[PDB]
């Protein structure tokens, strides 16, 4: 398909982490992460190009997110942190197996510690579910950097913090997917910082 | 986008020509019109209505421009909502009124609205009969002869001798039961309250409330939205309500 460019490799303890320019619903990991409402309603964003790849009409992904939402927590909403994980379907020919979905908060321009706690437990959680099932490869978008407002460099951060604070020996690589040239070249400037 | 403003002359003429055919209107500056806005957004086991902040302030603003005092009360059990109708009953300011305002926004069964801490196995649910019974004409004497205008907003999905004729009067409800599917469009929330509020913006000046009723429904009227459509129930009023907006 198109081109997956790795712009950054490094090692996080045993974790291999990487980041690259391209979509997500192309790279090859078991887990890729969606960025979801506490719904998963998955009607735009990457939640939509996610679910239209998956089953063909993102209106059928939703309803098989929703169904596997109320089968793993008992209830038709989840909030940051907790995990919905569906098969991956039509994604499978990418060596794909699984969406994990994650809702991360929606600054609409704004950051406080508040916000940032909300989006660790966004970006921690996929990474604990990984680890939980045993998955080795997990995807990341930059969660809430697109339509719910947060900021980019502070979203980085706050996802680079969650990979060096996991705990976990299951999880060999962790990838952070970036669609635009622009937003992945100040990816590549806060992963190097740090 | 705002509210447009009926001229004083016509005030005078519509309240001497067709006095018998609507709602006396309190002069106004001897005039207190009370407001009432319930809504729940977060609930402990059910699903959150997202876009309610943009209702609430929404709904809050247009009632003040119709020179309403609003009071919002957020995130009650059902056992509060009954409570906070009872006592919004009692206010004193309603002698010094000629209307009033209910506005309700839940989750919802057919017989009733959600309070914050329902479930199918516990329910939490205010009953409508419970509603109109509170300000009925035996109940709430100082809205006696004076229109209220509930406003329902109860989405369904919540769950997996007439005496009333002779007490229940100058009632109107406009409902929407649709399931809350509000997008997660910064500009707006639910489609029932934008279109409810932009009908009362341009057709309140030159309109009753009824005909502002049937303007939002005909917004509605149309393949991709018929479903939704917004009704008129439990009707028991005597005359036209206009609010003969700035006056
Ligand atoms: N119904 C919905 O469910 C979702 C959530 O509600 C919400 C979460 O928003 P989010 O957390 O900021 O995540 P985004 O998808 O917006 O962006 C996340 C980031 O990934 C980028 N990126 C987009 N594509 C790809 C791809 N193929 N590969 C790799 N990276 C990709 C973006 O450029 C961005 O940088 O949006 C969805 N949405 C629409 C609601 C908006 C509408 N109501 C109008 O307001």
């Amino acid at each position: 398909g198109r081109p997956m460019e790795v712009l950054f490799e490094a090692k996080v303890g045993d974790i291999t982490l990487k980041l690259a320019q391209g979509d997500i619903t192309q790279y090859p990991a078991k887990a890729i992460v969606n960025a979801a409402n506490k719904r998963l309603e998955h009607g735009g964003g990457v939640a939509y190009a996610i679910a239209k790849a998956c089953a063909g009409d993102a209106g059928l992904y939703t309803e098989i997110s929703k169904k596997a939402m109320r089968e793993q927590f008992g209830r038709d909403y989840i909030d940051h942190g907790e995990v919905v994980v569906t098969p991956a379907m039509n994604l499978e020919e990418r060596g794909i197996k699984y969406v994990f979905h994650t809702v991360g908060p929606i600054c609409s321009g704004m950051w406080s510690e508040e916000l940032k706690e909300k989006l660790y437990k966004a970006f921690l959680g996929p990474l604990e579910k990984a680890e939980e099932m045993g998955v080795e490869s997990i995807a990341f978008p930059a969660v809430s950097a697109g339509i719910y407002g947060c900021d980019l460099e502070k979203v980085v951060e706050t996802f680079l913090e969650a990979v060096k604070n996991f705990k976990g020996s299951a999880v060999k690589e962790v990838a952070l997917v970036i669609y635009d040239r622009k937003s992945a070249e100040v990816a590549l400037k806060v992963f190097e910082r740090s | 986008d705002a509210l447009k403003l009926c001229p004083h002359e016509e005030f005078l003429r519509l309240c001497k020509e067709r006095a018998e055919e609507i709602y006396p209107i309190k002069e106004r500056n001897n005039r207190t019109r009370l407001a009432l806005i319930i809504c729940n957004t977060e609930f402990d086991h059910l699903p959150p209505r997202n876009g309610a902040d943009f209702d609430i302030t929404g709904m809050k603003e247009l009632l003040e421009g119709l020179d309403y005092s609003v009071d919002v009360e957020e995130n009650l059990t059902a056992r509060d909502m009954e409570s906070a109708l009872r006592a919004f009953a009692t206010r004193p300011e309603h002698k010094s009124s000629d209307s009033t305002f209910l506005v309700l926004m839940s989750h919802g069964i057919l017989e009733g609205i959600c309070g914050t801490v329902h479930d199918e196995k516990k329910p939490d649910v205010l009953l409508y009969d419970t509603i109109f019974q509170i300000f009925n004409n035996r109940n709430c004497l100082s809205l006696k002869d004076k229109p209220k205008v509930i406003i329902v907003q109860a989405a369904r999905g919540a769950n997996r001798a007439v005496y009333k004729t002779h007490v229940e009067k100058d009632f109107i409800a406009f409902c929407s039961s649709t399931p809350h599917n509000v997008s997660w469009d910064s500009t707006m929330g639910s489609i029932f309250i934008t279109q409810l509020i932009t009908c009362f913006q341009k057709y309140s000046w030159c309109c009753h409330l009824e005909e502002v009723f049937r303007k939002v429904q005909q917004s509605f009227e149309t393949p991709r939205a018929k479903a939704q459509m917004p009704t008129i129930e439990r009707l028991s009023m005597t005359r036209y309500f206009y609010l003969f907006p700035g006056n």
